[PDB]
RNA sequence: GGUCCGGCCGGGAACUCAAAGGAGACUGCCAGUGAUAAACUGGAGGAAGGUGGGGAUGACGUCAAGUCAUCAUGGCCCUUACGACCAGGGCUACACACGUGCUACAAUGGCGCAUACAAAGAGAAGCGACCUCGCGAGAGCAAGCGGACCUCAUAAAGUGCGUCGUAGUCCGGAUUGGAGUCUGCAACUCGACUCCAUGAAGUCGGAAUCGCUAGUAAUCGUGGAUCAGAAUGCCACGGUGA
RNA sequence: GCGAAGAACCUUACCUGGUCUUGACAUCCACGGAAGUUUUCAGAGAUGAGAAUGUGCCUUCGGGAACCGUGAGACAGGUGC
């Protein structure tokens, strides 16, 4: 509980932002609220669609939400439905109207979001946390991260003392603002608590 | 020293006091409304101000009537 | 925030004179580079003296 | 401090006489963050001070500046229980420095109505060697020259100039 | 030198200020001149802990002590405070 | 006559929009009186950044409106519905005047 | 010298000087030498007597010490004979507008016995 | 013909437009001596021109603006120096030693977050 | 934090839009200096009190909207001072960044 | 060029400035010292010279430090009450103790008149010119401005003149009385401010203690957030300036 | 001068009283009713009693919605540890 955010550290130097909507002070604050809501409502709704991360513009009165995620397919379902299926209720809860699509990353695991979901979710169904947390390392090594480092933290196995563990991997420059880093967290709530867990993902300088 | 124009009265306690004026002086009346003024039509009533957890009773004087009527109730007890 | 004091020189003097006072009759705490070893004994053999004019 | 003889910095000369002493003159007794009504104090003591001494006023008051520049200063030490004053000679930058501040503080006692009146005359005793800043030069001497059997080891004042 | 009690989720008794005043009193008496103590005493579901800051000349010192039922916790750190003082008295002696 | 004040917060994406009408406003009709650029807002926002005590410990931000003015000078009637229908890059903002 | 019971000080400037009366300040002695043609910058030696009598019914306008004694004592023993809040707080000695009182409350307590 | 030097110290900026002329100096649409030539160190606008010659040399045109009255005045002796450009490195090589070329980038600090006015820290005293 | 004190909030929206700026009459009106200062000013500061007293625009408290915290409010974002840093580190405002100068 | 000499108007794109892109500072060059090394010391040039000034950035860990009242959550407990609604009160109590600040104790000043110079920021159920009324806080009418334009908004210390002549004083502005204004259903408990009056302690602070190395300390004013109203706090900005 | 970047009411979590119990907030089941809007009485108000006004979205039509009341619980809720 000492380090920056390394997403926030560089929002203009490296990383884009998860919204590129300008409103003047009489709207910004709606005009961010609902933009919470579709977050938490796509969040809560495709997880099991394996989401990397979902980006919010709006064009004159619309909304655009591009859906980041790793399996398109589970997200478009049959012939494309699923998508208008979530664009209702998107614009219901939004402006009307709404312009979706997907982003698929071809490569799911060097994305901080999927693989903190998937040791979130190993972690729910109870595997041994050293191969998850190990795997996890494993499968950006031979895939080709230039660094990477998961820590999960809390009970991990009913303990009655809360621990963290941390696997790093490789160059993981925290300081280096030009060094592109995709941190993300992820909660996993086992029967014993809640153990946290977030992953550091090195790719590259510029 | 405030409210500029026309002293403040609730219409339960005006509509009260005109109501148990005519009605020769009775009771004492329980109020709940501290923030009010004191108006001269209600000089010698019984009126009960709340504490806070007590109804206590004031005979309204003459002298009083500037004045509002939690300002002759206190709340806080010392020794 | 400025630059160091007497850039070892004399202050390989003075660490010398005040290990030459203070005791330490070794002369076997100096430096090892010349130009600050030869002062350092140099206020070493200049407190030798120091320290007989004195308890 | 442990490192660094600093980069050290020049200040501006007085503007109605051609003396940068003068302009350390006016910052010692700048109280407040005021250079303004420092200057008023200085030169509305100075004419008084020309008045009150018929010469000229930039040798007025050197002339009374150097009747309360001290020679030998006083450091404390201690070793083991004694903490006994050992003289070291003042060095010439110090010196004038630490004048002015004994006349300015000097001033600030004494009191008279105004400022300028009370530095004139502390000035004036100053050249008539009879104020409060001369008695607080000879104690200065009087305790280092009464001190004046310790000259020893390293902690001040290196071989000579 | 007065003395400050308080306490996190210890009801502070008359009596408990009391006895720890006068241990207080005693020690600053026999050591060295103490312009200033704070007591603070902590019960964390087993352990009683006290935590005592004395300003002293040569500046802060503190001492915490855990026991079983408070007095002894205060008696420890006592203990531990004129042991701290014997150092700071004559460190500040030392002819 | 028509003032085009356009705000947003990314200097090389306004840089950018602003490019996307000059090359309109010179592509039909002429005289413009360039990318005018204003002086940015600075709206600064510290917050404390503890759940709870330590107060020192805080966060400090800001958020940047870059503005930037066209003036077209004589309008031509291609110019007037070229502004129409090409209003993109969201995240910038734009105001006609007339 | 001797206007509205005392006035007694010399080698002041008037509006300054007519300020020992209880009941005047520096508004309202202003407002008596405006008010009867006399430059604020005088003493009370430099007025002649036929500007002191014309400045004693002058300041008989306003009302000055003993009225205003007695005045100030009838509305506090009012307030305390009615026993409201601010007499009540009259009658003990505690700040009446409703100042702090955990901590400093001292002019009106005065100094601390303890 | 018309010299420009720009200047600028602490917050407060000045344009200065020398010509060969008489002695005069106008600031701001005022003359020195009743713009501040009696107030705070109205040397340091003569100041460069003394080093140099000045007499009934060359007349100023001077317009500062921004910050206060020290700032002003080191921004018109950076800016004096500055129109002594066509004048050359005769005298501003003669005009380094004496500083004058120097901006004199000092600025006040940002308050600091904690601390009360950049150094001072709240009094965590013993007494 | 606390749903009942969530819902108390939007009441208070709910009956401050219904009622005022509808009879903000009765006051920025009625209850000036004017040819009407006769016991219709008197029936007006005499109406005002027969209205819900959970009408006023003053007993809001403009509370977060994702955690309802009553404190550390920003006007500008509708969000506590956690949240906001929660959703700034996150990247959701847009164009905010930290600042340094 | 014109001028009600007001950037006021035609006009100009130099300059201030705006803010996008670049250049620049790297021990790059020179002399000496050093193991021919890293480096150090000094010099030149330059706006800046040795990580230029400042900020952001907080390694592995410790303190089973803080937070279950931001939130989330394992367990436990209540579920006709530890939940829910309303009125009034309390959070503001006061023999006392401690901490952090503001104002002073004055002549480097108080007061009165005149007058010069900032940067940064905020604004739509909002900021609110000008003009009338009021001693004043303010009121009525009411333009303009989602703003390099309009408003908040007179910067103050400073400076020139006059007075006060070292006294609890023309210092200090606490407390209390009367009369008001504004906000809000509503200023009693308990708001801020104005006016008249009142005129306390305090004459520079024992033992002990703190901040600060340069645009710093010390003083002087300005703005913002939170906000119906309510800063002597916090967060910012400039002036003078050791 | 810490959460608190601002406690008259609200905030508010505490106290005294006055009330409600599938509830102030969410879903599932059934039955009625458009929702909404003006006003009166009592009461400190919550509340309780009323008095008038009001009626489309699809024809499956006791509806499909939105919204409101009563009923059974699964629950909801808890700034409680």
């Amino acid at each position: 509980g000492q380090k920056v955010h390394p997403n926030g550290i560089r929002l203009g130097i490296v990383k884009p932002w998860n919204s590129t909507w300008f409103a003047n002070t009489k709207e910004f604050a709606d005009n961010l609220d609902s933009d919470f809501k579709v977050r938490q409502y796509l969040t809560k709704e495709l997880a099991k669609a394996s989401v990397s991360r979902i980006v919010i513009e709006r064009p004159a009165k619309s909304i655009r939400v591009t859906i980041h995620t790793a399996r398109p397919g589970i997200v478009i379902g049959k012939k494309g439905e699923d998508v208008e299926k979530l664009r209702k209720v998107v614009a219901d809860i939004a402006g009307v109207p709404a312009q979706i699509n997907i982003a698929e990353v071809r490569k799911p695991e060097l994305d901080a979001k999927l693989v903190a979901d998937s040791i979130t979710s190993q972690l729910e169904r109870r595997v041994m946390f050293r191969r998850a947390m190990k795997r996890a390392v494993q499968n950006a090594m031979r895939l080709g991260a230039k660094g990477i480092k998961v820590e999960v933290s809390g009970r991990l196995g009913g303990a009655e003392i809360a621990r963290t563990e941390w696997y790093r991997e490789g160059r993981v420059p925290l300081h280096t603002l030009r060094a592109d880093i995709d941190y993300n967290t992820s909660e996993a709530h086992t029967t014993y608590g809640v153990i946290g867990v977030k992953v550091w993902i090195f790719k590259g300088e510029i | 020293r405030s409210l500029k124009k026309g002293p403040f009265i609730d219409l339960h306690l005006l509509k009260k006091v005109e109501k148990a004026v005519e009605s020769g002086d009775k009771k004492p009346l329980r109020t709940w409304s501290r923030r009010s003024t004191i108006f001269p039509n209600m000089i010698g009533l019984t009126i009960a101000v709340h504490n806070g957890r007590q109804h206590v009773p004031v005979f309204v004087t003459d002298e009083m009537v500037g004045h509002k009527l939690g300002e002759f109730a206190p709340t806080r007890t010392y020794r | 925030m400025k630059r160091q004091k007497r850039d070892r020189l004399e202050r390989a003097h003075q660490r010398g004179y005040q290990a030459g006072i203070a005791g330490r009759s070794k002369e076997m705490c100096p430096y090892q580079t010349l130009n600050q070893r030869s002062q350092w004994l140099g206020g070493w053999r200049e407190a030798m003296a120091d320290r007989v004019v004195m308890a | 401090p442990r490192r660094r003889v600093i980069g050290q910095r020049k200040i501006l000369p007085d503007p109605k006489f051609g003396s940068e002493l003068l302009a350390k003159f006016v910052n010692i007794l700048m109280v407040d963050g005021k250079k303004s009504t420092a200057e008023s104090i200085v030169y509305s003591a100075l004419e008084t001070l020309a008045q009150r001494s018929g010469k000229s006023e930039l040798e007025a008051f050197e002339v009374a500046l150097e009747n309360v520049r001290p020679t030998v200063e006083v450091k404390s030490r201690r070793v083991g229980g004694s903490t006994y004053q050992v003289p070291v000679e003042v060095r010439p930058v110090r010196r004038n420095a630490l004048a002015m501040r004994w006349i300015v503080e000097a001033a600030r006692k004494r009191g008279d109505k105004s400022m300028a009146l009370r530095l004139a005359n502390e000035l004036s005793d100053a050249a008539e060697n009879k104020g409060t800043a001369v008695k607080k030069r000879e104690d200065v001497h009087r305790m280092a020259e009464a001190n004046k059997a310790f000259a020893h080891y390293a902690w001040l004042s290196l071989r000579s100039a | 030198m007065q003395l400050n009690i308080t306490g996190n989720n210890v009801e502070i008794t008359e009596a408990l200020r009391e006895f720890v005043t006068a241990k207080f009193a005693k020690l600053e008496q026999y050591f060295d001149r103490i312009n200033q103590v704070y007591v603070v005493l902590k019960v964390e579901k087993v352990t009683h802990t006290s935590d005592a800051t004395l300003h002293v000349d040569g500046g802060e010192l503190h001492a915490s002590a855990e026991g079983q039922d408070m007095y002894a916790a205060i008696d420890g750190l006592i203990d531990k405070l004129a042991r701290q003082l014997t150092k700071h008295k004559d460190k500040l002696k030392q002819h | 006559r028509i003032r085009i004040r356009l705000k947003a917060f990314d200097h090389r994406l306004i840089d950018q929009a602003t490019a996307e009408i000059v090359e309109t406003a010179k592509r039909t009709g002429a005289q413009v009186r360039g990318p005018i650029p204003l002086p940015t807002r600075k709206e600064r926002f510290t917050v404390l950044i503890s759940p709870h005590v330590n107060k020192d410990a805080r966060d400090q931000y800001e958020i940047r409106t870059h503005l930037r003015l066209v003036d077209i000078v004589e309008p031509t009637e291609k110019t007037v519905d070229a502004l129409m229908r090409l209003d993109l890059a969201a995240g910038v903002d734009v105001q006609i005047s007339l | 010298a001797r206007i509205a019971g005392i006035n007694i000080p010399d080698h002041k400037h008037a509006v300054i000087a007519l300020t020992s009366i209880y009941g005047v300040g520096k508004t309202r002695s202003k407002a008596i030498l405006a008010a009867a043609g006399i430059a604020e910058d005088v003493k009370i030696s430099e007025l002649s007597e036929g500007q002191i009598d014309t400045l004693r019914d002058e300041v008989a306008k306003f009302v000055v010490e003993g009225d205003l004694r007695r005045e100030i004592s009838m509305s506090i023993k009012r307030l305390m004979d009615l026993g409201c809040y601010r007499g009540l707080r009259h009658r003990r000695g505690l700040p009446v507008r409703g100042q702090r009182t955990k901590t400093n409350a001292r002019t009106r307590k005065g100094p601390r016995k303890p | 013909n018309q010299y420009y030097g720009t200047g600028r110290r602490k917050s407060s900026a000045a344009r200065v437009f020398i010509k060969p002329g008489n002695g005069k100096i106008v600031i701001n649409q005022r003359s020195l001596e009743q713009y501040f030539g009696r107030e705070t160190a109205r040397m340091v606008v003569r100041q460069p021109l003394e080093l140099v010659d000045m007499v009934e040399k060359l007349d100023l045109y001077i317009t500062v603006k921004g910050g206060g009255i020290s700032g002003q005045a080191g921004a018109i002796r950076h800016g004096i120096t500055r129109a002594l450009m066509e004048y050359d490195e005769s005298l501003r090589s003669e005009l380094r030693k004496a500083g004058f070329v120097t901006r004199d980038a000092r600025q006040v600090e940002r308050k600091k977050v904690g601390l009360r006015k950049a150094r001072r820290r709240p009094q965590f005293s013993k007494r | 934090a606390k749903q009942s004190m969530k819902a108390r909030e939007v009441k208070r929206v709910a009956l401050a839009d219904k009622y005022f700026a509808k009879r903000a009459e009765l006051k920025a009106i009625i209850s000036d200096v004017n040819a009407a200062s006769d016991e219709d000013r008197w029936n007006a500061v005499l109406k005002l009190q027969t209205l819900p007293r959970d009408s006023s625009p003053s007993r809001q408290r403009n509370r977060c909207r994702q955690t309802g915290r009553p404190h550390g409010f920003l006007r500008k974002f509708g969000l506590s001072r956690i949240k906001v840093r929660e959703a700034a580190m996150r990247g959701e405002i847009p164009g905010l960044k930290k600042a340094s100068w």
